[PDB]
């Protein structure tokens, strides 16, 4: 799976 | 000796005539196996190595989840590139581009070597997981913006569990599953050509064909003394069916080919390889 | 600031004429993402698959663009980038010793 994603 | 699973995206603007376009890319080791693209209709995650083709009988939600996934990703990297922008205070319009590596080395016994979750922005650093899995660096004060807000969010820690957790269990699904296409060494044909530039003066290039996976070392020596200096190394290149191609060239008096070897290392040999040219 | 493409034109097996091979042209190093590629058969545009995007450890993308080909004495191969490093699009032909 991929990961979470992170707003920057 | 360890394997990897390494995913990149790529988010970009396109200030007016577009939304910013997001697209995904995952693989094991030096072998692609996954792909997203936004532009599609309605976009999906999809696969792209033949083990891939089996996911859906051995995980049925695998597809659905990744593509859920991967759409909220491009959702947040398209409000992630207006932040950005604020935060270096630039225009609406012009492009610009934020890019995302992350993913786990893996050693022999399932153990976790080292996680890594890496941002840039217009192709410069922006801000990475630390190798304690715990702290970002965040490389100018643009991105300590972003540092705060993670540390405050508490992000390192669903990184680290990620990182250490469905990386690396995944990587192990990959290279059991994907056997076959993963967990094997080609070794490079390999031949020495010969074309002449001038009556005393001579090209003598080594080949590497076929090979996987990409890393790989020639060398040209002579007499024993290496001739690194000397030498014109390609970058390798995919052959377009998995496998890769390099050469190295050097160019020698005529006459004078028999003094040259090319040493060849390569993870698919039993032992390196000396090479000369013959007639 | 734009870094520009580097491009590599060859084929997937050594070349004879008659043999259908595959031809390849590599562009890599190269930042920002946005880039046309195209191979080319005697000047004019053949259909092609293009590679999913990725990028390289400094952040450099790469790109293949390939297509299935059979090599002849009378047809001329080129790949033509165009990237907003260049000045124009640049062409490299095919040469079956790359």
């Amino acid at each position: 799976d991929f990961a979470n994603t992170f707003l920057p | 000796g360890f394997h990897s699973l390494r995913y990149f995206y790529t988010a970009w603007s396109r200030p007016g005539s577009g939304e910013p376009r997001f697209v995904a890319v995952g693989y094991v080791d030096d072998t692609q196996f996954v792909r997203f693209d936004s532009d599609n209709a309605s976009p999906r995650a999809e696969p792209r190595a033949p083990w891939m083709d089996l996911v859906e009988q051995q995980d049925p939600q695998y597809w659905d989840r990744n593509t859920r996934n991967a759409r909220d990703a491009a959702q947040t990297y398209r409000v992630g590139l207006d932040n950005v922008r604020g935060y270096y205070n630039q225009s609406e319009a012009g492009s610009h581009t934020i890019q995302r590596m992350y993913g786990c080395d893996v050693g022999p016994h399932g153990r976790l070597l080292r996680g890594y979750d890496q941002l840039a922005y217009d192709g410069a650093d922006y801000i990475a997981l630390n190798e304690d899995l715990r702290s970002w660096t965040a490389a100018d004060l643009a991105a300590q913006n972003t540092r705060r807000k993670w540390e405050e969010a508490g992000y390192a820690e669903r990184d680290r569990a990620y990182l250490e957790g469905e990386c690396v269990e995944w990587l192990l699904k990959h290279l059991e599953n994907g056997r076959e296409t993963l967990l094997r060494a080609d070794p490079p044909k390999t031949h020495i050509t010969h074309h002449p530039i001038s009556d005393r003066e001579v090209t003598l290039r080594c080949w590497a064909l076929g090979f996987y996976p990409e890393e790989i070392t020639l060398t040209w020596q002579h007499d024993g003394e290496d001739q690194t200096q000397e030498m014109e190394l390609v970058e390798t290149r995919p052959d377009g069916n998995g496998a890769f191609q390099k050469w190295a060239a050097l160019v020698v008096p005529s006459g004078e080919e028999q003094r040259y070897t090319c040493h060849v290392q390569h993870e698919g040999l039993p032992q390196p390889l000396t090479l000369r040219w013959e007639p | 600031e734009p870094r520009t493409p580097k491009i590599q034109v060859y084929s997937r097996h050594p070349a004879e004429n008659g043999k259908p091979n595959y031809l390849n042209c590599y562009v890599y190093g190269f930042h920002p993402p946005q880039i046309e590629i195209d191979l080319l058969k005697n000047g004019q545009k053949m259909k092609t698959e293009q590679s999913d995007l990725s990028f390289s450890k400094d952040w450099s993308f790469y790109l293949l663009v390939h297509t299935d080909f059979t090599p002849s004495t009378v047809d001329e191969y080129s790949c033509r980038v165009n990237h907003s490093s260049l000045a124009a699009p640049h062409m490299v032909k095919w040469d079956r010793n790359n």
